[PDB]
């Protein structure tokens, strides 16, 4: 059921207009630095790694072994991207 | 549980390798006690290495890959077709990845992560000819697709191949998403996407009249990102511009193994599934279209690499008027074009790859190659004469099969139309010829002779392309085996 | 996970064991099959050490090429052994101790 | 003793803490009867809804 | 009337991709963020259908759609810094050497 | 739903009292460290301090910089704060006591965080300063290199209940908390928090004297305000959330007749007022990383922990098969 | 009616994505889009979904863009250009693909109009699959991992090529 | 060097020790009396000599 | 066609689709299975039953 | 003589070897423990 989602939106309608409120009140009286971009990059391959194991995570009861294994061989994976990473030297902001 | 992924043993066997090929370089390239050495040359090797044996792990197993077939039903279908196709696939990576060793050592290309790329994109094509669901084909063609834009940028302080790669990411990631609406279309309009159960819905019925709309703009789309896919005009324009612009073994290893991969998607979606006449219209207009475009174009250009593009745009479309027929007939005749252009390229791209450590970027450039080596120029010769479709060379299959299916299927404008590109293509390939052998120019520029790889590549290719059609029967058999494997 | 051995292609030899289990097909590798292993495991070594040469690594290079030749060359002589044991490659040795085992 | 001083604002956020679970607490049990339940399912909306049938038509 | 008025929601997303690659011929960041929301469009439609056909098909395809877009957008935008880097501009200008 | 604003409002308005006297706690708790008094003249004790701060910024003069970014300008403390906010409709104070029992409570939090980071990085931009733009880049890059690792251990939280409602995982510890087998856990958690809210020893933003200019340094009045006070509600969020995931929520520390008497919100309250003691103490205790070292703390530590954690509880809980 | 206010909603932020002068404005539209999106997911019953556009689109990706985008610092005369001459064309594109793919389910899915008559008595319920609910998440996470790994496996190959890519085209070592 | 003295840097590294001490030394004037002077009640000390306004 | 429904049961129209499969799996001529053909996409789309349900709203119009 | 080379890994790299450690085992309770435990069940 999505019934629990509507008091979240009365939430935020009221959240905004004490913030407009607050804001409002007082109206009355050239250099690219590819390190930023690599550390977007690698947030990015987590962020999926994370989300890829939500699912995992409330499942492992009925995956069992296979699921747990293939999950495993992901992780292996990324892992080898990840270390190619650290090697490189995109870890390091020195 | 093991004996189950008997099926996937060469694809298991090709991923690890890269893996263990990564982290050799990633250790060794970055290693102060042995001065950062360059291992482009020493992964290509053993990179070549994993590739042979994979390929041997494929040829020897041929029925363990269709083993726990059920079980594996869902992701993939092995069969006689993809068996030889994936063969096919492994030989091009192997002799594209044998061609790339004096462009390493002596342009000093020292990035080993090209040979891991290349490798990735060859296990991306290998689950491209296995694919048996819209899923899986785009997953499998997306990995291809991302290796390729990566290596295409490679030499990433070049004007030409960061714009090669820019022009590539943006156009082929719009056919991507064009292709991905069409499956959805085809999705909601079926609720299917395996092959097997589009092929029962769709079979009987084509258009009769209360035709679904949503399956024929999914066939559409889909048909559109594979015409992108095989440089289909008027899907085109990106390939010459991408082809000059990459670095040579990129265009080499693009000219030949994404061809094989895709047009065993193409055969597999639509041959295997049931529509009407429609698309085979959309690839007979396709052809004709690209044989004119390809054979103009390639008139207007005075330089190598773009000459090569513009006559492979024109040769797949002699090989789709193959598919458009629908026999069976039809189906070997593209794969014997498609094996044998191959075959063709590779000789080209080789000597091409050679006569670039002098830099040759014009044909002009190859004036007097006819006395600075002799032996050369009559083997650029046999190959341009190969192009052209003389016979007995073996470029002439695909000329006569042109011709005779348009006599059969009853074509008279398509007979006229291989007739004035045939004779513009032998103007332009005998242009060659007459530049390495009649003129006389002021200044010669004297080449650098190949490395042992690809001279023996080329021998190799020479002879099978000026013998070919004096035992061609093995072809010819195990072509008319593989057509006949897509529907029994 | 159901599992299903069930191959497209039926067997053309006798089946000495349509699933056999790890151990059993590794204890089934005949001299033929440690030959394979052997010969892929020592051209991988080989081609190491001849590729390693130039960068200067020819130590760790032979260690990559080996380490690779021992997986492919593994995987053949199971893939073989395996193949013999189901009854898709001729397995004349295989039905000997089977008849008399 | 004086570090009673600084006891008195942590108190206080406490006691804005317990505000905030226990006056939503007792206005949703003033307004629906019963504490609101925690796991409410397709299988409670059910019950719910024809509960409101059972009970009004008898 | 409900699976018409989503579907013509995705609709209007992948119209408004093919609108964006139309008008912005000076503009090759825009270009790739109009194909971005084509693939958006595509990945709705996946869902949307899904829940029409009561079928799970639609749902997986759309977390390995996102995971592509995720990849595509990162190699994308590596390309395009390279290109400027080399250029020192993003004008259209200078990324058309390779002609004809 | 006309009961439901006065539910949030019941929730909203403590909140901000709340935000209000944990900055004069840390006001006083710093100072009681450091052998002096702290706001002791504004009220009894200072207690009246916050009304008078809140009450001059609303008085202060709002200048908006000529700026060709006005609206971005002033939206983005409106967005960091509306951000901070809504992360409270899903917290659960005791048995009952929450606004919305949302199903996917924790990748709903997930995602909150996620988005947080646009208000710091908008106001750099907005503000026409390269001083503000650099530094609100270098927080937002700690930012996100700090949700990584607050995402691999919210998935091992997952794993040990198997359900993503908030409510579900405080009253899966009801045989024990999981704060005592999970106690490195804990404490990558709570660094990880520090590390996101931009808070000492990782407050590049308050490290005007190191050279390094706030993210928020062009605004002032109530924009200021609404970023502070944005601040200051995720740090009470954190302490809730590090109260929720490990140490039992609103549990009682012995399953006892005599620890049950008292009410469950008391629990929880006491367990999130500790966690705040820690942030000042913290605060008050060390000095701070230059933002290379907590970057590479981030990626090169915290990370490789997170993640090795997911696989050895995952494994030992599908080994003996414990699992949810 | 609520799905007219989100379909306005995302017509005009992807308008603004398109038009806007400044492309810095373009990412805040694009994640405008995003968030209305999600909100569709909500209405679909999708709530993971539903998160997840939220967590990878707007928080991992459009950062990127974000971050991208303002490091370039792009003068409006490199990208500048008056568009009122593709009126026609665009007209032209734009109605063609309008009239046939808008429409295109109409034929197959034909609608159901809402008769003046209380068509909500005929629900059958049935309890028995209302016993134990299973959520979004629970039901593609029985499928992920088990029954269709090999693309779960090859989607991971796709990222770490990106990981490769983004290195070897980008990195300068100090 | 030696086992059990890498295993003794390894655990006090991993396990923040030497920042424990910080804390509890950061504690211990909490609890203790304040020197603040509560002007303008109370003074600080002066001296005969002090030059203040002639 | 799967039969993995999106709330962990059985897909609402499987069985049709497999009832499909079964006739398509022994008849040659494709014609044959016309009808379970059918049902499955009038379980897919729900179109004639919309079609007939708009007729008699038609009908109902028409007469007021 | 690798012996006194994991030495110094674990002096030099104590959150890379703490880890290492901890995923190892979580790889190998599965991988080892889990059969022998089923192997024991059926018996
Ligand atoms: C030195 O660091 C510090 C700050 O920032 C640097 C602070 O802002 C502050 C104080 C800032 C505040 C207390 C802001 C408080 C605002 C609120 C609690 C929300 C509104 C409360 C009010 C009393 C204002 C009421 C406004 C209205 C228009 C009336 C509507 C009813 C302190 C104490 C501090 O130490």
């Amino acid at each position: 059921m999505m019934l629990e989602f509507a008091p979240i939106f009365i939430y935020l309608v009221i959240s905004l207009l004490v913030s407009l409120i607050l804001l409002g009140v007082p109206f009355l009286f050239s250099r690219f630095d590819i390190r930023f971009y690599l550390v977007s990059i690698l947030f990015l391959i987590f962020d999926l790694e994370v989300t890829f194991f939500f699912p995992w995570a409330v499942s492992l009861n009925k995956i069992d072994l296979f699921g747990f294994w293939s999950m495993m061989a992901f992780l292996f994976i990324l892992t080898i991207g990840f270390l190619y990473e650290w090697k490189r030297g995109a870890l390091d902001w020195e | 549980m093991f004996n189950l992924f008997l099926a996937v043993f060469p694809e298991i066997f090709i991923i690890n390798a890269t893996f263990i090929l990564l982290i050799h370089g990633v250790v060794f390239s970055t290693s102060k006690k042995y001065d950062y050495p360059p291992l482009a040359s020493n992964v290509g090797w053993l990179g070549l290495l994993s590739v042979l044996i994979t390929l041997l792990l494929l040829a020897a197993g041929a029925p363990l890959l269709t083993i726990a077939h059920l079980f594996w039903n869902n992701l993939f279908r092995r069969d006689n077709f993809t068996y030889f196709c994936q063969i096919f696939l492994l030989l091009s990576t192997a002799g594209t990845i044998s061609m790339c060793f004096d462009f390493f050592d002596q342009e000093r290309f020292d990035a080993f992560e090209f040979i891991v790329l290349i490798l990735l994109s060859t296990c991306g094509m290998l689950f491209m000819i296995s694919a048996y669901d819209l899923i899986a084909m785009y997953l499998a063609i997306e990995l291809q697709s991302l290796c390729f834009y990566v290596i295409a940028a490679s030499k990433r302080k070049s004007e030409f191949s960061t714009e090669a790669g820019l022009k590539y990411l943006i156009l082929g990631a719009f056919s991507s998403g064009i292709l991905l609406f069409g499956c959805s279309m085809i999705y909601g309009s079926t609720g299917a996407t395996h092959f097997d159960q589009l092929a029962k819905i769709l079979t009987g019925y084509e258009i009769t009249g209360a035709r679904s709309s949503g399956i024929f703009m999914g066939i559409l789309f889909i048909a559109v990102g594979f015409l992108f896919k095989i440089t289909a005009v008027p899907f085109h324009m990106w390939a010459p511009d991408i082809y000059e612009g990459s670095p040579t073994p990129v265009t080499a290893f693009l000219s030949i193994a994404p061809k094989i991969s895709i047009f065993a998607n193409i055969l597999r979606v639509f041959i295997y599934g049931s529509y009407g006449a429609t698309l085979q219209q959309i690839f007979f207009f396709c052809s004709i279209a690209s044989m004119i475009l390809g054979a103009l174009a390639a008139m207007a250009q005075t330089k190598v690499k773009r000459l090569l593009a513009y006559s492979s745009i024109g040769h797949v479309g002699y090989i789709c008027i193959g598919f458009s027929c629908g026999t069976i007939e039809g189906i070997q005749s593209l794969l014997i074009g498609i094996f044998i252009y191959a075959l063709m390229t590779m000789d080209a791209f080789a000597i091409v790859l050679a006569l670039r450590q002098t830099r040759v970027k014009y044909i002009a450039d190859l004036g007097a190659l006819a006395k600075t080596n002799p032996i050369l120029a009559i083997t650029f010769s046999i190959t341009m004469f190969s192009y052209a479709g003389i016979p007995p060379l073996a470029g002439f299959c695909s000329k006569f099969y042109l011709f005779f299916a348009a006599l059969g299927c009853g074509a008279y404008f398509l007979a006229l139309v291989g007739v004035v590109t045939s004779v513009i293509g032998c103007f332009y390939y005998i242009r060659l010829v007459k530049r390495m052998f009649f003129d006389t120019p002021r200044t010669w520029i004297l080449y650098e002779p190949m490395d042992r790889n690809k001279s023996l590549l080329l021998a190799m290719t020479s002879f099978f392309i000026t013998l070919f059609l004096l035992y061609p029967s093995p072809l010819f058999s195990v072509t008319h085996q593989m057509a006949l494997s897509l529907y029994l | 996970m159901n599992t299903d051995i069930t191959a497209l292609e039926k067997a053309q030899y006798p089946v000495v064991d349509r699933n056999p289990a790890f151990t059993k097909v590794v204890g089934n590798f005949s001299t033929l099959d440690y030959l394979r292993f052997s010969t892929i495991t020592g051209i991988s070594v080989t081609v190491g050490y001849l590729s390693g040469i130039k960068p200067g690594i020819k130590g760790p290079s032979m260690v990559t090429g080996g380490l690779i030749g021992l997986m492919g060359g593994f995987m053949y002589a199971y893939q073989n052994s395996a193949g013999r044991l189901m009854g898709f490659f001729p397995n004349d040795g295989e039905v000997a101790s089977y008849q008399k085992r | 003793l004086v570090w009673l001083e600084a006891m008195l604002p942590l108190g206080i956020i406490g006691g804005m803490l317990c505000i905030m679970g226990n006056s939503q607490y007792y206005i949703h049990k003033a307004y629906h009867g019963r504490p609101k339940h925690i796991g409410h399912d397709e299988w409670d909306v059910a019950m719910e809804r024809r509960d409101k049938k059972v009970v009004e038509k008898a | 009337m409900d699976l018409i008025k989503y579907f013509t929601f995705s609709m209007i997303i992948f119209i408004l991709g093919i609108w964006g690659i139309l008008l912005n011929r000076r503009n090759i960041l825009i270009m790739l963020m109009s194909i971005e929301l084509m693939l958006l469009a595509v990945n709705l439609n996946f869902l949307v259908f899904s829940v029409s056909l009561d079928d799970m098909m639609g749902q997986v395809f759309a977390l390995l759609v996102l995971t592509v877009a995720a990849a595509e957008s990162a190699i994308g935008l590596a390309i395009f810094v390279i290109t400027f880097r080399v250029r020192g501009t993003i004008a259209v200008e200078f990324i058309n050497s390779i002609q004809g | 739903y006309i009961a439901v604003p006065a539910e949030i409002l019941g929730i909203i308005l403590p909140l901000l009292l709340g935000v209000a006297f944990l900055v004069l706690a840390e006001r006083k708790v710093m100072a009681f460290v450091q052998r002096r008094k702290g706001p002791d003249v504004v009220g009894s004790f200072g207690l009246l301090q916050p009304l008078a701060d809140g009450l001059k910024l609303i008085l202060k003069e709002p200048i908006s910089p000529s700026s060709a970014n006005f609206f971005l300008f002033r939206m983005a403390p409106v967005a960091t704060f509306m951000l901070s906010l809504v992360a409270w409709a899903v917290v659960p104070f005791d048995y009952g006591m929450v606004l919305s029992d949302l199903n996917i409570g924790l990748l709903y939090l997930f995602a909150i965080s996620s988005l947080g980071v646009y208000g710091i990085i908008i106001a750099g931009r907005s503000s026409n300063s390269k001083y503000a733009f650099l530094g609100a880049l270098r927080s937002a890059a700690q930012m996100v290199s700090y949700e990584v690792s607050i995402g691999l251990i919210l998935i091992t939280v997952l794993i040990c209940v198997g359900s993503c409602n908030l409510s579900e995982i405080v009253m899966a510890q009801k045989q024990i908390w999981f704060g005592i087998p999970l106690f490195p856990v804990l404490v990558m958690f709570f660094i990880s928090c520090l590390a996101e809210t931009n808070r000492a020893p990782f407050d590049l933003p308050e490290a005007e004297a190191e050279l390094v200019a706030g993210y928020n340094v062009e605004y002032s009045s109530m924009g200021f305000a609404l970023f502070f006070l944005g601040e200051y509600a995720n740090m009470i969020l954190m302490s809730g959330l590090c109260t929720l995931f490990f140490l039992g929520g609103w549990l009682p520390i012995l399953d006892l007749p005599i620890f049950k008497k008292i009410p469950g919100s008391i629990w929880f309250s006491i367990k999130v007022l500790f966690f705040l003691f820690l942030y000042i103490w913290v605060r008050a205790a060390f000095p701070r990383y230059r933002y290379d070292q907590l970057m590479g703390l981030g990626w090169k530590v915290f990370l490789p922990l997170s993640l090795a954690w997911v696989v050895s509880v995952s494994g030992l809980l599908v080994t003996f098969q414990w699992l949810p | 009616m609520i799905l007219s206010v989100l379909s306005s909603l995302a017509l005009v932020s992807g308008l603004m994505v398109v038009r806007a002068k400044n492309p810095v404005h373009s990412v805040l539209f694009f994640i405008l889009v995003f968030c209305d999106t999600s909100g569709l997911l909500l209405l679909l019953g999708l709530d993971f979904f539903a998160m997840i556009f939220l967590v990878v689109y707007i928080g991992a990706i459009a950062v990127l863009f974000l971050f991208v985008v303002m490091m370039f610092h792009i003068q409006i005369a490199e990208i500048h250009e008056e568009v009122l001459r593709y009126l026609p064309v665009s007209g032209i594109i734009g109605l063609i693909f309008w009239w046939e793919m808008f429409f295109i389910l109409d034929n197959e899915s034909i609608p159901l109009l809402p008769t003046q008559r209380n068509t909500t008595s005929l629900r059958y319920t049935v309890y028995a699959g209302k016993v134990r609910s299973w959520t979004n998440l629970e039901t593609l996470g029985n499928l992920l991992y088990t029954y269709y790994f090999v693309w779960f496996l090859v989607s991971s190959l796709i990222l770490l090529v990106a990981m490769i890519g983004a290195i070897v085209l980008t990195m300068h070592r100090t | 060097k030696d086992w059990n003295t890498v295993f003794e840097r390894s655990i006090n590294t991993l396990f923040l020790t030497e920042m424990v001490r910080g804390l509890s030394l950061t504690l211990k004037y909490f609890f203790d009396p304040k020197v603040t002077i509560n002007y303008p009640f109370e003074k600080g000390p002066l001296s005969p000599r002090f030059r203040g306004e002639h | 066609a799967s039969g993995w429904g999106i709330t962990g049961n059985k897909g609402r129209c499987y069985d049709f689709w497999m009832d499909f499969s079964e006739c398509m799996s022994h008849c040659r001529e494709p014609k044959d299975c016309t009808l379970l053909r059918e049902d499955y996409l009038e379980c897919l789309h729900h179109s004639k039953e919309f079609q007939r349900r708009n007729r008699i709203y038609k009908e109902e119009q028409r007469k007021l | 003589p690798v012996m006194e080379k994991l030495r110094m890994f674990v002096a030099q790299e104590p959150v890379v070897a703490a880890s290492c450690l901890i995923g190892g085992v979580g790889l190998f309770l599965p991988a080892v423990v889990r059969p022998i435990l089923d192997s024991l069940e059926a018996s």
